[PDB]
RNA sequence: UCAG
């Protein structure tokens, strides 16, 4: 969602954890990876 | 001798021997957050809440916790801009 | 204010050793010659290896390392060869390199010793000092090693694979007379092979006027270069370094003024 | 991972000067020479030959850091002599010594073989 | 539970608020570097490339920052990011439009860490204030932090796998704070003991003792080379001490050029004879002791740990007190460089020749041990006959142990003194002990003469088995060998029973180290917590956070601890 | 003899059997200080060597194997039963105990770079990565395949070209840091396509794939183990130790021309500081150097059993005197740079040195604006997670002593967890705040006008909210 | 390791 | 407080010097006018040091006494600790 | 599963009950070097808690002559609490007293 | 069948017991390997006494 | 694992001498006599042959991964 | 996509989502074969 | 952002009033549902309330447009049927 | 389980 680039696919990054417009390099979302973080048996308990 | 004398003066300042322990240090009437950082923690906070204690925010640890500039050195004073001196001198840029 | 005129006597000259005495020279010049023997005499050795198949127990970079350390005859071709950086062609060409190829498979039950004799060079002059053999790897039955390698000119300052010498022996003042080393107990120390003293006297009497001179050398070769040729090439290479310095210094002197 | 390449010790990178001559303000008739991508080999010979010259008052060489590759040579000469002249003359004398040594070593080789 | 989260260490109160993990910090192994100055630290290029310091674009620095932006992350002196006025961050790694690369005043370019960037260097545990000091950065081409050897003493760090933490200040304000309060030259002198923290150490101390001997004479070329490594040299060669027959300088004459400015100091060498001061030759010292520096020139004396070490009145301490912190930094660095380049000419070593002593000395040591064992036997026989009389306040067992230990200790010390007599001038163990660089007289004694009595829990080796120390000894054996006396030296080699008893003693040492670390850590934390907020107010009263007056003036005289020095009153002692 | 005991009932087979497996490799243990033998027992466990002869078959995480192990020149008799000769861990190295350039000071070591070039103390590091294709999920299947950026909605920008069709990188392909070793895809339930689940190489591994194996594990799912090989040439951070408790890193590496040389041309492979020996009193190191010189010349492996009484320093010295060297092992050395004889004669001899597992490449970490933790929104912890170093409480106390209040503030607030909250002026409790809507309101007061922005660490916000959940009200009032 | 008054 | 009856030390404390130089340097980096003529000095901190030597830094230090009063010392008025 | 669990986890007991479980048994074998493998196999672990700093269980005892190595102990918080058998030491397997 | 018991390697009940060194090589097991460890869930575990 | 080419300290080629050393040892030469006969004179070179452990034979005992 | 087999050392091509079992031996431990692309090794 | 930046000069500690807890909590009527998931993911009046805080790192909580960073979280209340001593 |  790069403001200057309507419908631009933002490349994910691992080094700082942000999605960056590949044609201009703008960092959209600063630190928005963080850490990013049995259903089979039974059900909700 | 300055460093020995300061410890002895802090232990005997109140008039009763203040042990350097949770009991002696926490009994003194410092701020609740500062007491919280040393040993007792949650119990100190609960007692302070019950009695409506207010933290003066004059301590170093209390200001460190809240992210404010500590009252330690380089924080004791507040710098102000001097307009008259700004006008004077050669303002090259 | 001028250079001393040195002299040379060659006491021993064999296929793998040269012993000579340089006289009427400064210590700094003699030590720098010794240093150039080790680090600035060019030789051809393997620096590029592409391994097609390696079933041996040793991994691929192990084989590459051992191949690099194998000495290659560089007696006369090394002067003709150019450094790979100097050559205009991309990567390696016959003017800037020598191509070695090795293909060995063990089909017999007996263990096959892959030796330097199995290294095959496209250029006849450069051969792995074979004319036993250096063991590259041992192969069990059903194990195969096939690789292609190129050899480049270089000197020992880059890598020890390009070190022409085995051991350069440098000694001056064999009987301690300038007292450069002060023995706590003079008697215990073994006498030098070059010492001229009688058995009774351990050290020569101190000579305050004397300065280091008559340096003794013993240069041993790996077989990459003739031991005489190591010494001659070192003298020539040090002379070339000084001449390049002189050219650049003249440029700087003229440019500043 | 941070290891420098081996060729960096003797190869001048582009835009690097082999010799740079900077005068020394502290003392008269003194120049400080900086040689790049060189080691004790060249520095010791040059300093020794400079010390042999009667008009050279000071001559020393210094490697500022072993991990870096640079020689700093300080030469101070008497008035009526220039430090740059002393450096050039030192190099010529060393070249003459080395050429004479090569000739005599070749003669010794030829005499040892078949003689 | 909530209380469980807050209460414990690593909880929000302490593990996440009082201390916390931080950005812009790096850690790697430390290795030595004599060539770096005191304040410089050698940072690897990868660590330098990851860490970035944001620089505001000004009209003055727009060109330099533009070049850094053009270089990008790949080339080392590059910029990782561009921060615009709007706060938008343009990561240069992913392709930025050529329009974005253009810079205007107010943009903040995040350049890679460059030479000269002030950082804070830390080694855990951070016991005292000198364990975090501000260092200038010098980028060198390998992957270890490289610090000068003198700076090891404040950090209590050696290069045997140690590691240190590098924190880069990210603002000009905090960078100025470090530069003007926490740099290494500013903290040479500790307020704790009003002594210098850092002193010449290891090779440079050992070699400065040898350099400063009367014997050392340097020829012209060696003087040239030594003066080359002196950073503050005036360019004027000192007139040689011996003009004829051959011009020959002296070690003290060159060291006088290292000494900063005009510093006056009188100290005594470690081997100074006590009778020398009273007797003649007090000023013309026969052994070249009694270091005297007048007008910043070393008139006489042999330098050692006392003159150049971390003690009050040292030459380094007088330099900091008189010349200032910058000149003292240069003093430390020049001592190291010049002396370490002379040590290439002289050299140092430790070998077996140093451990071995004369045959007469070995016989004397053996005779002392024989008569000591006989004395212990006589004490034992007196005890068995009950002739021994108890010392007041002690049981007969305690007084027997006292007398036996006294005999064995006197024998041990006498053998040690015989060994120390045997040492020659050339002996390198003695060189290191005399200079103070490493070792002690005790170590020499144990190496050469006698390891000594092995004590555990303050007593001789106890009777672990029933009434005997080891199964090889007979029951009820209070003799010297049975209870742990190690007659052999390390060079001679311990007999098996002595090996086991020595292992018992060494185990006690190891246990004591491990226990002391934890207990001392707790004490130190409690002291800091009790006194953290006390500070000198602008009234110059010392007050806590509550503003209660702890002291009306700091230290009762209102002076700081680093400036003060030891002095004698001289009116007190004399008679009327 | 003179009667001590005439009733011995048993006799020891040999006193050296009191030592254990790791202490039995120490030569001349009785000539060392006790703490130093204890330290060597721990260092010998961390040395590098061929751990087992079937190491090629095994796929173990963190396996180091030395290129050219050598058996000790000075060995104990009990080492034979420990099989140390069969699988040695270390290389005999010509060691000089000298002060050369100041880079061997403290415990560091000057190493010969030319020797390092010729194979000296070179090792291989194998790291194995395991992945399991788990189909246990009800609608989740972790299939092995090469993820495609267009096909997989979840993906990463690291290199995926290396992966073959099976999703496993082929052996013999170089892998740099942040490359995809194994590519795995979890099919995504379409609650209303793909969350990437590949495994990435540890940063700075920089190895070549050695073996790739595909099997079925105990659970029957497809199991893949990939082993990556990295050669490790010794550097100026690596830790080397002898058998006598002397550990130290590599201070610097000098080429053969620069190292000091004897008259024979022998240059030390390792130079250790003379200052290590005296305080530590590891005389066994010196006796091992002397016996190693004698052994190398004689051609027989020396005997260093702890308690012998037939091997003395004097006997070793006389033996060395026979072979043409100084009896105490000292040798006249020449300075490599200038060629002048060093005035002191340096103690040179062969000594078994080991290479410890601790290497600088594995221990170097740098952090700058990396990922943050979920709970505290603070920097992560650990080199693997790109974590920042902790600024502990002792560190903050040192900074308080310094008087550097603003560095303390940056380090403890701005560098770690900066955050902003909105706090009601009338009541200290935090207030709801919609920045995009620009309407800021406080519940409990029905007051919108009186709200103030407060900058506090996120950990402090979490602490205050955890106090609130305990019914404690931390009312922070700006007034 | 020395004596009773020294170190272990 | 009044300008008269100033009881604090005339000498500038070390902490005041650190904070004044850092603050003035940050101002200079933000394109604030520089009173002292710069002899080719581009680094903001070095320019701030030059200004401090010339006593032309336009900052007045407000020193808080423990009783709550404040004394305002201009940077010029304070004697530099150096 | 009981045997496999107690071996893999290192907790000596049952899965449901960890109150009486003793941790530290069944460690992963060290394979850095053959010496490390051998020493790991011949290792003794004293049950005294590491946290307690009382020094009596840590000191080398006279009765460890020939049974336990005097030198080989971990240096750190477990000095003297982890011990290695001597070379000739042999622990008894056990027999009936009948 | 009442369960399965983990088997310490090179004990009497292991497959490797009483195998000549050549046979151990044929099974890709080292002749010098000491034994004395359990292979539980694919990792070698050692019971510390 | 295999005899190193080029003795570490000096650089003499020692890799061609391992099989000859073993053969001389079979011929009942003492280890010192064998080293003398092979021409290894400096103790640095003799350390290489004397202390070498040839593990590559033990590794060759295992069957090849691919036949 | 050619896997060498541990037990009998015979290469067997295996398609995607196909059981990992070597024909002619039945062993379930396969090794991927060495890549065709070649890596330059510096002999250094 | 319009609110002025202020630094805390005093922290007042006190027991939270039950009436104040009722008013302050965004959840109304209390947490009626032990289950955290309704309509698949979100359970209004449950433990995981969209109004209480931001979920899934991409959603916005109902009370404010947090986007997982701006929102500090908002408290909820459970009305205990019978009072319970605070430990 | 190691590293200080
Ligand atoms: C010198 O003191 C240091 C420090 O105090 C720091 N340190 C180390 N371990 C710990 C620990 O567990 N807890 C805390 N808090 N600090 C610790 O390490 C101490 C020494 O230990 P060592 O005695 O082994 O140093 P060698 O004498 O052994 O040095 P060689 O010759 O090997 O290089
Ligand atoms: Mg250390
Ligand atoms: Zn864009
Ligand atoms: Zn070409
Ligand atoms: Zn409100
Ligand atoms: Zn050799
Ligand atoms: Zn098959
Ligand atoms: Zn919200």
């Amino acid at each position: 969602t790069c403001p200057n680039h309507p419908d631009a696919i933002l490349v994910e990054d691992y080094r700082a954890g942000d999605m960056i417009c590949p044609e201009c390099g703008l960092v959209v979302g600063d630190r928005v990876i963080d850490v990013g973080s049995n259903p089979l048996l039974s059900d909700g308990d | 001798y300055r460093h020995l004398a300061l410890l002895c003066d802090t232990m005997t300042c109140r008039g009763h021997l203040m042990a350097i322990t949770r009991h002696g240090v926490n009994r003194q009437d410092t701020g609740p957050l500062m007491k919280c950082s040393f040993e007792e923690t949650v119990d100190v906070l609960m007692e302070a809440a019950a009695h409506g204690e207010s933290d003066p925010m004059k301590g170093v640890s209390e200001n460190i916790m809240l992210g404010q500039l500590a009252p330690a050195g380089t924080g004791c004073f507040d710098l102000l801009l001097d307009a008259e001196k700004c006008k004077y001198g050669m303002e090259i840029p | 204010p001028y250079a001393n005129q040195p002299t040379v006597r060659i006491t021993e000259l064999t296929d793998e050793n040269v012993k000579f005495i340089i006289e009427n020279t400064d210590l700094a010049v003699a030590n720098s010659i010794r240093r150039v023997f080790i680090a600035e005499v060019p030789i051809i050795a393997i620096d590029w290896v592409q391994i097609d198949a390696n079933s041996s127990v040793l991994h691929d970079e192990f084989i590459a390392h051992r191949l690099g350390l194998i000495p290659l005859t560089s007696d006369d071709i090394v002067d003709k060869l150019q450094y790979s950086r100097d050559c205009t062609c991309e990567e390696f060409c016959p003017e800037c390199s020598v191509e070695f190829t090795l293909d060995v498979r063990c089909n017999e039950d007996q263990t096959r010793h892959v030796t330097s004799r199995d290294l095959i060079s496209n250029s006849p002059r450069v051969i792995p000092v074979t004319s036993d053999d250096i063991l590259i790897v041992k192969l069990r039955k059903g194990q195969e090693l096939r690789l292609r390698a190129y050899a480049k000119k270089g000197f020992g300052k880059e890598h020890a694979k390009w070190n022409p010498t085995a051991g350069v022996a440098f000694e001056y003042d064999p009987d301690n007379a300038l007292r450069h080393t002060v023995y706590p107990k003079p008697e215990e120390w073994p006498k030098s092979e070059y010492s001229e003293l009688d058995e009774d006297e351990s050290q020569a009497p101190y000579d305050p006027n004397g300065k280091p001179e008559r340096f003794y050398y013993n240069v041993e070769s790996c077989g990459s270069l003739r031991p005489e040729t190591i010494v001659l090439s070192a003298l020539s290479g040090l002379k070339k370094k000084l001449s390049d310095l002189q050219t650049q210094l003249s440029h700087e002197i003229q440019s500043d003024v | 991972m941070n290891a420098p390449p081996a060729f960096e010790s003797f190869l001048l990178f582009e835009g690097e000067k082999k010799i740079t001559i900077n005068k020394d303000t502290k003392v008269p008739n003194a120049c400080l020479f900086t040689i790049n991508k060189e080691d004790h080999t060249l520095g010791n010979i040059i300093k020794s030959q400079l010390l042999k010259d009667p008009q050279v008052l000071f001559a020393g060489y210094k490697v500022p850091h072993p991990l870096e590759h640079k020689i700093i040579i300080r030469v101070q000469t008497t008035p009526d002599y220039s430090p740059q002249e002393a450096f050039t003359n030192a190099i010529t004398d060393l070249i003459s010594e080395l050429s004479l040594l090569e000739e005599r070593f070749r003669v010794a080789i030829k005499d040892k073989q078949e003689g | 539970s909530l209380k469980q989260r807050l209460k414990g260490k690593e909880g929000r109160v302490r593990g996440n608020l009082m201390g916390k993990r931080v950005d812009f910090s790096a850690r790697t192994v430390i290795t030595p570097d004599p060539n770096l100055s005191i304040d410089q630290v050698g940072v690897p290029r990868s660590i330098a490339a990851n860490m970035t310091f944001a620089e505001i674009v000004t009209p003055f620095n727009i060109d330099r920052l533009q070049e850094l932006v053009r270089r990008g992350n790949s080339q080392y002196p590059g910029a990782k990011y561009i921060i615009r006025d709007n706060g938008d961050r343009i990561d240069l790694r992913f392709h930025p439009k050529p329009s974005d690369l253009h810079l205007q005043t107010g943009y903040k370019v995040e350049r890679h860490m460059c030479d000269g960037d002030i950082v804070i260097f830390n080694r855990q545990p951070t016991l005292h204030k000198m364990s975090m000091m501000g260092h200038r950065v010098r980028i060198l081409p390998w992957s270890t932090f490289r610090l000068n050897l003198s700076v090891t003493t404040p950090y209590n760090a050696d290069f045997d796998g140690d590691e240190m933490n590098l924190h880069l200040p990210q603002s000009l304000e905090t960078r100025a704070e470090i530069q003007e309060l926490a740099m290494v030259p500013r903290m040479i002198v500790t307020p704790q003991s009003n002594r210098p923290v850092m002193g010449i150490v290891q090779d440079t101390l050992t070699a400065v003792r040898k350099f400063t001997k009367r014997d050392v004479f340097l020829e012209r070329g060696e003087v040239m080379n030594l003066l080359m490594f002196l950073s503050t040299w005036d360019g004027k060669v000192p007139q040689p001490a011996i003009l004829k027959p051959r011009p020959l300088w002296t070690g003290k004459q060159i060291f006088s050029l290292i000494i900063p400015g005009h510093i006056n100091c009188i100290r005594t060498h470690s081997t100074h004879p006590d009778d020398e001061d009273s007797g003649p030759y007090k000023h013309i010292s026969p052994g070249d002791t009694k270091v005297v520096v007048e007008n910043g020139e070393l008139i006489m004396g042999i330098l050692c740990k006392k003159s150049l070490g971390t003690s009050a009145g040292s030459l380094v301490h007088i330099s900091y007190l008189e010349m200032g912190h910058d000149i003292t930094r240069l003093f430390y660095s020049n001592i190291q460089t010049v002396i370490n380049n002379w040590l290439l000419i002289e050299g140092h070593t430790i070998g077996i020749g140093d451990s071995i002593a004369d045959s007469k000395t070995y016989q004397d040591i053996q005779n002392t041990i024989k008569k000591a064992k006989q004395d212990v036997i006589e004490v034992i026989e007196k005890a068995h006959n009950n002739e021994l009389e108890p010392t007041p306040g002690n049981t007969l067992r305690q007084t027997f142990e006292n007398q036996v230990n006294r005999i064995l200790n006197d024998a041990r010390d006498k053998t040690g003194s015989s060994a120390q007599k045997s040492l020659s001038e050339y002996n390198n163990f003695k060189s290191m002990v005399v200079s103070g660089a490493k070792g002690s007289k005790i170590n020499i004694s144990q190496v050469i003469a006698v390891v000594g009595q092995q004590n555990v829990e303050g007593k001789r080796i106890p009777f672990g088995f029933k009434h005997r120390t080891l199964p090889h000894f007979i029951k009820d054996d209070y003799g010297p060998e049975s209870r742990g006396f190690v007659e052999n030296s390390y060079l001679a080699g311990l007999t098996p029973t002595e090996f086991f008893f020595h292992a018992m003693g060494g185990r006690e040492g190891l246990i004591d180290t491990a226990v002391k670390t934890a207990e001392t850590g707790y004490i130190q934390r409690r002291l800091i917590k009790s006194m953290e907020s006390v500070m000198v107010k602008y009234d110059a009263t010392v007050r806590n956070s509550i503003n209660q007056v702890v002291q009306l003036r700091y230290g009762e005289d209102g002076l700081a601890g680093e400036s003060v020095e030891f002095q004698n009153l001289a009116t007190l002692k004399p008679s009327n | 003899e003179v009667a001590y005991c005439s009733t011995y009932t048993h006799c020891e087979i040999h006193p050296s059997m009191i030592l254990g497996v790791c202490a039995s490799i120490i030569p001349f243990p009785d000539h060392n200080q006790s703490p130093r033998n204890t330290y060597q027992s721990a260092m010998g466990k961390q040395a590098m060597g061929v751990y087992i002869t079937n190491f090629h078959v095994r796929m173990d995480t963190l396996a180091h194997v030395l290129y050219y192990p050598q058996k000790p020149l000075v060995t104990t008799r009990s080492m034979e039963y420990l099989r140390f000769r069969e699988l040695p861990a270390g290389i005999n190295s010509i060691v000089a105990i000298a002060s050369y350039t100041g880079y061997n000071q403290e415990d560091s070591v000057i190493m010969n770079r030319s020797a390092v070039d010729r194979g000296f103390f070179r090792s291989v590091f194998y790291r194995s990565y395991k992945e399991q294709e788990s189909k246990k999920g009800f609608d989740q299947e972790e299939v092995f395949e090469k993820p495609t950026r267009e096909t997989c909605q979840g993906m990463r920008h690291a290199i995926y070209d290396k992966l073959d069709d099976d999703g496993l990188i082929a052996p013999g392909v170089r892998v740099s840091g942040d490359d995809v070793i194994i590519g795995k895809t979890v099919t995504l339930p379409e609650n209303e396509t793909k969350r990437d689940c590949s495994t990435f190489l540890r940063t700075s591994e920089t190895g070549i794939v050695d073996q790739v194996m595909v099997t079925l594990n105990q659970e029957g799912y497809k199991f893949c183990k990939i082993r990556v090989r990295s050669v490790r040439i010794p550097q100026i951070g690596d830790k080397f130790a002898s058998r006598h408790g002397q550990k130290g890193t590599c201070g610097i590496q000098y080429r053969q021309e620069d190292m000091p040389f004897t008259c024979e041309g022998i240059t030390p492979d390792i130079i250790i500081n003379p200052h290590a020996i005296p305080s530590r009193m590891t005389i066994g190191h010196l006796i091992e150097c002397l016996q190693g010189k004698v052994s190398a010349n004689k051609g027989e492996i020396g005997d260093a059993t702890p308690f012998n009484d037939a091997v003395n320093v004097q006997k070793i010295s006389n033996l060395l005197s026979d072979y043409g060297y100084h009896l105490r092992g000292n040798e006249v050395l020449y300075n490599g740079f200038t060629g002048r004889k060093i005035t002191s004669q340096i103690f040179i001899g062969p000594t078994y040195y080991q290479r410890l597992k601790h290497m600088v490449d594995d221990k170097i970490h740098s952090r700058a604006r990396g990922p943050i933790q979920i709970l505290n929104r603070q920097p992560m912890e650990g080199r693997s997670r790109d974590g920042g170093l902790r600024f502990g409480e002792m560190e903050r106390d040192c900074q308080i002593a310094h008087g550097a209040a603003q560095f303390l503030r940056e380090r403890l607030f701005e560098a770690s967890d900066p955050y902003q909250v909105h706090v009601c002026n009338l009541c200290g409790i935090m207030a709801i705040a919609n920045t995009r809507t620009h309407t800021y309101e406080c519940r409990g007061c029905r007051n919108k006008t009186q709200i103030s922005l407060v900058r506090m660490p996120y950990a402090c916000k979490l602490l205050f909210q955890e106090l609130m959940s305990m019914s404690i009200a931390p009312r922070m009032m700006s007034v | 390791i020395w004596g009773i008054g020294c170190n272990p | 407080q009044a300008n008269q009856k100033r009881i604090t030390t005339p000498y500038m404390t070390k902490y005041e010097r650190a904070r004044v130089l850092g603050t003035r340097a940050l101002q200079i980096a933000m394109c604030a006018p520089v009173m002292v003529e710069l002899e080719g000095e581009t680094d903001p901190l070095l320019i701030a040091m030059k200004e401090l030597k010339a006593r032309k830094i336009p900052i007045i230090i407000r020193r808080y006494l423990p009783d709550g009063s404040y004394e305002d010392w201009g940077v010029d008025e304070l004697i530099i600790s150096d | 599963d009981g045997l496999k669990y107690s071996l893999a986890t290192g907790n000596w007991g049952d899965q449901k009950k960890a109150h009486q479980a003793r941790a530290g048994v069944s460690q992963v074998l060290n394979r850095l070097t053959f010496a490390s493998t051998l020493s790991h196999l011949r290792r003794l672990n004293s049950p005294i808690g590491r946290d307690g700093k009382l020094a009596k269980p840590r000191q080398l005892h006279n009765t460890l002559w020939g049974m336990v190595c005097p030198a080989e102990t971990p240096e750190g918080h477990a000095v003297g609490l982890v011990k290695n058998l001597a070379l000739m030491a042999y622990i008894s397997v056990g027999s009936q007293p009948s | 069948f009442i369960g399965k018991i983990p088997i310490m390697l090179r004990s009497t009940y292991c497959l490797l017991n009483g195998l000549t060194d050549r046979d151990l090589c044929e099974l890709n097991e080292c002749p010098l390997d000491p034994g004395g460890y359990f292979i539980i869930n694919g990792s070698e575990k050692v019971l510390i006494a | 694992m295999i005899i190193p080419v080029r003795c570490f300290t000096c650089g003499k080629i020692v890799g061609n001498k391992w099989e000859a050393y073993l053969g001389l040892l079979q011929a009942e030469y003492t280890e010192g006599d064998a080293l003398d006969a092979l021409g290894l004179k400096r103790y640095c070179c003799r350390r290489m042959l004397l202390a070498h452990v040839d593990l590559i034979e033990k590794l060759l005992n295992y069957a090849p991964l691919e036949k | 996509m050619i896997y060498i087999c541990g037990e009998c050392h015979t290469e067997n091509e295996i398609k995607s989502r196909d059981p990992i079992r070597c024909r002619e031996c039945g062993y379930r431990i396969m090794y991927k074969k060495r890549t065709k692309r070649l890596v330059v090794f510096d002999a250094r | 952002s319009a609110c002025p930046l202020r630094t805390i000069k005093r922290v007042q500690f006190g027991v939270l009033s039950p009436d104040e807890l009722k008013r302050m909590s965004v959840t109304e009527g209390g947490i009626k549902y032990p289950e955290t998931t309704e309509g698949g993911r979100p359970k209004l009046g449950g433990l995981m309330d969209p109004r209480q805080g931001v979920i899934e790192r991409t959603g916005r909580c109902q009370t404010c447009a947090g986007n997982m960073t701006e929102c500090p979280g908002h408290f909820g209340h459970i009305e205990l049927a019978k009072p319970v001593f605070h430990v």
